RNA sequence: UUUUCUUAGUAGCGGCGAGCGAAAAGAAAACAGUUCAGCACUAAGUCACUUUGUCUAUAUGGCAAAUGUGAGAUGCAGUGUAUGGAGCGUCAAUAUUCUAGUAUGAGAAAUUAACGAUUUAAGUCCUUCUUAAAUGAGGCCAUUUACCCAUAGAGGGUGCCAGGCCCGUAUAACGUUAAUGAUUACUAGAUGAUGUUUCCAAAGAGUCGUGUUGCUUGAUAGUGCAGCACUAAGUGGGUGGUAAACUCCAUCUAAAACUAAAUAUAACCAUGAGACCGAUAGUAAACAAGUACCGUGAGGGAAAGUUGAAAAGAACUCUGAAUAGAGAGUUAAACAGUACGUGAAACUGCUUAGAGGUUAAGCCCGAUGAACCUGAAUAUCCGUUAUGGAAAAUUCAUCAUUAAAAUUGUAAUAUUUAAAUAAUAUUAUGAGAAUAGUGUGCAUUUUUUCCAUAUAAGGACAUUGUAAUCUAUUAGCAUAUAC
RNA sequence: UGUGUUUAUUAUAUGCACUUGUAUGAUUAACAAUGCGAAAGAUUCAGGAUACCUUCGGGACCCGUCUUGAAACACGGACCAAGGAGUCUAACAUAUGUGCAAGUUAUUGGGAUAUAAACCUAAUAGCGUAAUUAACUUGACUAAUAAUGGGAUUAGUUUUUUAGCUAUUUAUAGCUAAUUAACACAAUCCCGGGGCGUUCUAUAUAGUUAUGUAUAAUUAUGCCU
RNA sequence: CAUCUAGUAGCUGGUUCCUUCCGAAGUUUCCCUCAGGAUAGCUGGUGCAUAUAAAUAAUCUUAUCUGGUAAAG
RNA sequence: AUAUGAAGAUCAAGGUUAUGAUAUAAAUGUCCCAGUGGGCCACUUUUGGUAAGCAGAACUGGCGCUGUGGGAUGAACCAAA
RNA sequence: UUGUAUACCUAUACAUUACCGCUAAAGUAGAUGAUUUAUAUUACUUGUGAUAUAAAUUUUGAAACUUUAGUGAGUAGGAA
RNA sequence: AUCUCGGUGUUCAGUACACACAGGGACAGCAAAAGCUCGGCCUAUCGAUCCUUUUGGUUUAAAGAGUUUUUAACAAGAGG
């Protein structure tokens, strides 16, 4: 918001001359907020005052003495046209069904085609189309081939106000590097892709360059033939030729006594304008408005909770009566009587295969008497646990 | 007015490099620094200085001259040479990837740049590489 | 200059009976042109919502001047903003050096009302019409009313 | 209809379409009239644009008292003490208009002062370059120092808004406001009725010596 | 006076319902004021003809003569007008000068306007495609990479999209008209105010008005208008949004007349435009359209634009009685040959491919035969391998050295935001990187860049079969305990 | 609960390095067969109502409409193409956007010029900031400091008072049940006060002032009715 | 015949793109009202006040009051 | 006859918020916002009528506005949206 | 036909799963040597931490990505 | 069977009239007094705007200002 706080805009000379001798703090306006949604508003309801009016003729469809033939003669009730022998008769009259009726209802003079903006609101769209005449990241946005130019702002000297020719314009254009903008009005030469090429519009080019003069000693009589190039007063501005469009960021050229009048014309951060009797420069909501710097920023880094990271996708639902791994894990003591019982049925095994086998009685050794005679003979490691630990 | 992120906002959904294209809901920007052409927030034009941009060649079909970042001590008002840095690395694919992630000691778009700068490489491959197909 | 793409004839085609039922669907005028009839068909949206119409209170001015009954008004809850900003509190020193003769005529007001809450200094308003807890509340401070057109 | 609707009442009962009006002359009325002073104000002399002169006194009634627009007259009677030249003014364009009889003393001498104003800023190019009495100066001739046709020759006006504050500080504490008010008025709506008792109540001497 | 804004959808008016509905003031645009009748104007002081002199448009003119004949005393001129005047008187300025005319030229165009198809800058420069056509694509020393011009890059034409081929366009020149009026000449008319002041003094009649009656209005015990009845006054008469009577006050001066400007404009004469329509649209009419046609008549009232760049508008032969068919021919193309741009659907003649007693057909879902179509391996197990070869940068090669260009982080100065703070330029500083140059070395074993050689395989891919896992689920057996 | 008598059973005491063993934190992952995406063009596998045709089983009435109910023996519709129906305006309302904000809005005009646009701007006016009453009158409390005054319900606030967790410059921080303050923001609920109107009434009106009893001379000098 | 005139119609007919979400009413009062309104209900949209108890609100149990129908006479 | 009433305004003292189950988020405004204001069927209770696929009501559930499964068939039945 | 028995068949219902939407909740925004991860030197605890040297991923149309749940009939009608 | 000022019930849209009610402020009747009498023991017995017309203030206005008549207006009834 305080305005100037990347100041001092050098002049450039004809010959594009890294400085002169002068240098201009930023004029305030340039700090004023770019609301890019006010500017296609306001842009969109003042492009409505050039509109012509339309409408048909007031009487077509309606000259006719058509009535209707009512029912029942097995045509339906529509106005139809009188006499015989003309094959007009009886056709259909009045309607916007009928092939010659008035239309459904009639373009009329008086719609409203034109609006009345706020006059403070389209102050506050020259103020953005403004502000955003520097910033080349915005006119870098609307095209504008602008990789050569010196400064943003472009201020050149008086001198370009005295041009005289467009021999000389073309050259202060190439000199500058302002001429790869003009090249490529050049190769935006079409046709309209209506209907507007029978109404009078069938085309030239796209947009480019404006230059911003305060006096005109020559200058828009040499830039009135090279396309795309308009030449403006200081003073006026209008809005419809400095963000085209309802868009911002044209690449406009200033002079320097026209550089020197945006703290008239438009007022300063501290003080009211002295032409445009009673304006304020608009306040923006936001001062700072890098949320770069203030995302950082370590007076709201150190207050933050954490960022707790681990991301929770986790899902399956495990059955726990076909799973064990999920039945030991929820409930830990079905682990210990799941082996218990496993432990005993194992135990009822050999008891049995010992009993059933004493009408054969082989083995002993490790074929079908593995699992039976080994733990049948495992009795005599727990004949220790009875003897040799009563020694406590 | 100085910032990016109120920069974006005022050309997120029309500036001339926006391209919309119809069905995959938003991929594609042709702004000429933005190493992953998407309109993302900073893969961008500008970014005020830290534009990256990998391109070829100049000699064609020589290496990825890389136009850099421009930073601070041009104001960022651009160039009639002033506001951009552009330097070039060549020899290799090995030893000029290593040489422009080196040129980088700062992370965070150099890995849309050791892609792009891999693939200005693989798109002059055809020049030494798949030959006459017999 | 008004949309079309949001109203909704652009959304109703095409649905049959375009917003209004298939049962009692858009006819002319089915209660009537305008505001008939207020005291039959429409006897409760009259009363309720406009209670007051159909009658007469009564006194008949057979042309009216409204430059009679004109009489700008301003309370003492202003009346110190009328004076310029920075003798608001220049006087609150403590020095009673200035009482400021206002003269409302000239801020285009005639008469002085009341409602207040004035500060304890004193002031030479100059008002044709009077309230009476105007002239009470300023002379309660050290002050006048000097009765001028 | 359905309701609360601040019931309706627009005059469209009457086929108005054929009385409507458009105004898209109204960009093409303002290059008229203004190509129309243009040519008027080159087609006069070093003469003011305007330019006669239309006093100043008085918007009628309470709501514009204060006011003090542009007259259309000048007063016979305010010709007159003004060194002037009641068909002479016509000429030097003064504006001379009679039916207006002039009220006040003070509405006179507010335009008797703009009648030597004015007159005091009027250079008379002569008839001969004899110089019979203009009596200005010769060499501010209409040849030579005038040709500046100035637009509106104006109030001035000249602050009222105002306001250049005095402060006394004032001694009227006792001198009450809000009763001398409720007693003018209650003087003359009590007029009638303290008339008719004056010349009863009055009148009863009269009949001793009758 | 009139027009716009506001007053105001207000005051009022209204089956007080539906509804209706002004004006003063205020703000603008524009401004311009006057003339009669009627008096102590105090010599008909006037006018129209006609004729005769005699001016200089092709004059319902100019002057004079006869004052010839008439209008005119039942009232013509001058003075003078309700906003009133006319004479005396003063007092203060005061002629041979002015205002308005026509005549005349100041001025060797002297200005300004409007109008003139009389006049213009720069490419048809060199190659592609059309090789039907270039206006399209490429190219054109540097001047800071316009080929040139440009105060002209509006539009239109020309075989495609043209600033530079043409008309125009921009600025102008020339040409024509008109307006200007320095002087001189003649015919008129005139030669102020007034602090002030005595006398004289004419102001519109079946008209205001009132009653009634009718319509009209916002106008309410009357807003305007009219008919009838009644009919004035001269400190009178009208009005002051409530009728009447008294006493006031304010305010105008009706019953006669002229008057520019701002304002309106579907017509006419001439123009310019457009977020308009694009041939069932836009006028009814893009065309020989208010036509053809219908009606006794008043009236009703259509449909219908497009070959091609150029008619090059199909010579000639054969067949036929023949329009024509067939072959030629022109053309970039006759699927451009007069339904002449394109050429849709409905509807079908012929061809081709299957099938046919199976709700009348058509249909949906899931398949099917035939036809056609779409997509799909980029290197290992229990490894983007050990070896071995091959090439080349010659800042890199590891480094050392140098020359720059920025980054980051310190310092400082000038600017904003004056104290620090920040941000912006302009300098300096350091460490680490990167760019181009040289060299134990060019490969000194490394660095970049390619190829056969091991482990479990062609592993990867898709389509399957297998085997195991997990979810949801189906069926089947029986190792024991309790009641 | 306690303790031993006791006889049984679970848990903890598995550190270091490695590996083709669960949640892969909705796991599907492996072995093997077929088949090479040929320089231009085959083939293998899977898929495809493309517009059909063939074949078969299931489904399957004709749409629009008004109607309690339509396939209806209700009406319309033989078929195609083009045309064809919720608009503009005046006024108001709510809602949302935007600008400014005790304001606001130039838009009738005038300027300044660059062109029916854009730019600047006087004085007004509208609406708002003050209402009520038929009207005449009258007109919103001593906040210079109480948002409606007071109360209740109250989101928030270094507020503000009172144990431990956590980093301990042994500080300071952040989190809970607590002491407060605040208009306790807003919004609801209630009780008041004020302007006006109308009605009761307390005006012995004590009174209070003032044209009047004072003189000077229009004026300023007294108490009283 | 032409115009006023596109006269009016509480009545018949038609009212033109897709998907997503929410989802009626045939009742109240009143009307020269009964083929129609206006009205309330039912609907949707848009919010707003309160998201890392002891706020309340709706069918049963308990306590209490109410009732003259079935049955009974 | 009480400046003990009765209402109100304050300080004192009160374990464990005083059945159950639920929380589709509930509260509150505005557009008074659209459509609607012919209904019809059924159990149960009902009145008129000899009766009626008739007339009129109470109650809740349905069709209207709704496919799908079952009743061969079918607005409403049974099941299920 | 009446009373039963088992075993089957059958919805767009129910359960699980895949996918679409809608609803409701939640996460994420130090890029400067920011964050990690695997190695490679030292203070040291046994072990971890820090400096240094060895590869990547991240400028999430902040209207975007990411996570989890439920849910789905519709004329008149409203809304995106 | 009075004067007044609200409030409530019914009908209801929670509109009107009307009918009932429960109060406050008077002023009066009966009664020795308590008592609470605001028509009929309770449930029915009735009526907008405009107009006209009384009573009423001891009034407000007729918009240049007084005076009286007239008219109007406002409160409460009646005429339907």
């Amino acid at each position: 918001s305080l305005g100037n706080a990347r100041p001092l805009v050098s002049v450039y000379t004809e010959k594009n001359e890294p400085a002169k001798d002068k240098n201009i703090c930023l004029p305030a306006v340039f700090k004023a907020p770019i609301r890019p949604d006010v500017v296609n508003e306001v842009h969109q309801l003042l492009r409505r005052n050039n509109r012509q009016a339309y409408a048909v003729s007031e009487l077509a469809g309606h000259q006719t003495s058509a009535e209707s033939w009512g029912t029942g003669r097995a045509v339906a009730r529509i106005p139809r046209v009188r006499g015989g022998g003309t094959h007009r008769s009886g056709q259909g009259a009045f309607g916007n069904m009928c092939r010659g009726g008035r239309m459904f209802a009639p373009t009329k003079t008086f719609r409203r085609w034109h609006r009345k903006v706020n006059v403070n609101q389209r102050r506050y769209a020259l103020v953005s189309a403004i502000a955003a005449s520097g910033v080349p990241a915005l006119v870098q946005s609307k095209g504008h081939v602008i990789d050569g130019v010196s400064e943003f702002p472009l201020v050149v000297s008086d001198e370009v106000q005295k041009v005289q020719k467009t021999k000389q314009a073309v050259i202060f254009l190439r000199r500058l590097k302002i001429w790869a903008d003009i090249q490529k009005v050049y190769k935006s030469q079409r046709f309209r892709a209506g209907r507007g090429t029978m109404r009078d519009r069938r085309r030239i080019a796209r947009r480019g360059p404006l230059v911003v003069y305060d006096k005109d000693e020559g200058l828009r009589k040499a830039f009135r033939n090279i396309p795309g190039i308009e030449t403006i007063n200081v003073d006026k501005l209008n809005l419809l030729k400095l963000a085209p469009g309802g868009h911002v960021g044209r690449f406009v050229i200033w002079t320097e006594s026209a550089f020197a009048r945006l703290n008239d014309l438009f007022g300063t951060w501290k003080k009211p304008s002295t032409l445009k009797k009673g304006y304020n420069l608009p306040q923006p909501k936001m001062a700072n408005t890098d949320l770069s710097r203030l995302l950082k920023s370590e007076e709201i880094r150190k207050v933050l909770r954490d960022p707790r990271k681990r991301v929770f996708r986790s899902v399956r639902r495990l059955n726990p009566l076909t799973n064990v791994r999920q039945l030991i894990k929820l409930n830990p003591y079905a682990e210990v009587l799941k082996r218990r019982a496993a432990l005993a049925a194992e135990k009822r095994t050999v008891a049995k295969v010992l009993a059933k086998a004493k009408k054969q009685n082989v083995e002993l050794a490790k074929s079908h008497f593995a699992n039976v005679a080994t733990k049948a003979a495992a009795n005599r490691a727990k004949l220790l646990a009875a003897r040799k630990k009563k020694v406590a | 007015a100085t910032s990016s992120h109120l920069n974006w906002l005022i050309i997120r959904n029309n500036n001339a490099f926006l391209l919309k294209k119809r069905d995959v809901k938003k991929p594609f920007s042709t702004e000429p620094n933005n190493l992953a052409s998407v309109s993302s927030y900073r893969y961008s034009g500008i970014v005020h200085k830290k534009t990256l941009g990998v391109v070829p060649a100049a000699d064609k079909k020589g290496f990825t001259a890389v136009l850099k970042k421009g930073k601070y001590a041009q104001r960022p008002a651009k160039n009639t040479v002033r506001v951009d840095f552009k330097a070039g690395p060549r020899r290799s694919l090995k030893k000029l990837k290593n040489l422009l992630i080196g040129s980088k000691y700062r992370k965070d778009l150099t890995q849309a740049a050791l892609r792009r700068a891999s693939a200005v490489l693989r798109s002059q491959k055809p020049a030494p590489v798949k030959g006459k197909k017999a | 200059m008004s949309n079309i793409k949001r109203k909704k004839t652009r959304k109703l085609r095409g649905h049959v009976s375009h917003g209004h039922g298939r049962i009692g669907k858009h006819r002319k005028h089915p209660g009537g042109r305008g505001n008939a009839g207020g005291m039959h068909h429409h006897r409760i949206n009259f009363d309720k919502y406009h209670p007051g119409y159909f009658g007469k209170v009564g006194m008949r001015n057979f042309h009216l001047r409204r430059q009679h009954k004109f009489r700008p008004e301003i309370n003492l809850d202003k009346l110190w903003s009328l004076v310029g900003a920075e003798k608001f509190a220049e006087l609150e020193k403590e020095k009673s050096t200035k009482a400021p003769v206002i003269d409302l005529v000239k801020f285009g007001y005639y008469k002085l009302l009341g409602r207040g809450h004035l500060p304890a200094r004193p002031v030479i308003v100059k008002a044709k019409y009077f309230s009476k807890k105007a002239e009470d509340k300023i002379k309660k401070a050290g002050g006048v009313c000097l009765l001028s057109a | 209809g359905k309701g609360n609707n601040m019931i309706p009442n627009q005059h469209y009962h009457k086929w108005w379409q054929r009385h409507v009006k458009t105004w898209f002359n109204q960009p093409a009325r303002k290059v008229r009239r203004h190509a129309n002073r243009v040519k008027k104000a080159k087609a006069v002399f070093p003469r003011p644009a305007s330019g006669a002169l239309r006093p100043v006194v008085r918007c009628p009634t309470i709501r514009y008292h204060t006011k003090l627009r542009a007259g259309r007259g000048f007063t016979l009677e305010e010709l007159k003490g003004a060194g002037i030249g009641a068909n002479f003014a016509k000429t030097i364009g003064i504006a001379v208009d009679r039916r207006r009889k002039n009220k006040s003393l003070e509405s006179r001498q507010r335009n008797i002062q703009r009648l030597k104003e004015y007159r005091s800023k009027l250079i008379l190019f002569p008839i001969n370059e004899k110089k019979i009495r203009a009596g200005e100066s010769s060499l501010e001739e209409c040849k030579l120092a005038t040709q500046l046709k100035g637009p509106v020759l104006p109030i001035k006006n000249e602050q009222p808004a105002v306001v250049e504050f005095r402060e006394v500080t004032k001694d009227e504490k006792k001198f009450k406001a809000f009763a001398t008010l409720r007693k003018a008025r209650t003087d003359a709506r009590l007029v009638g009725i303290r008339a008719k008792r004056a010349k009863e109540a009055a009148e009863s001497e009269d009949a001793a010596k009758g």
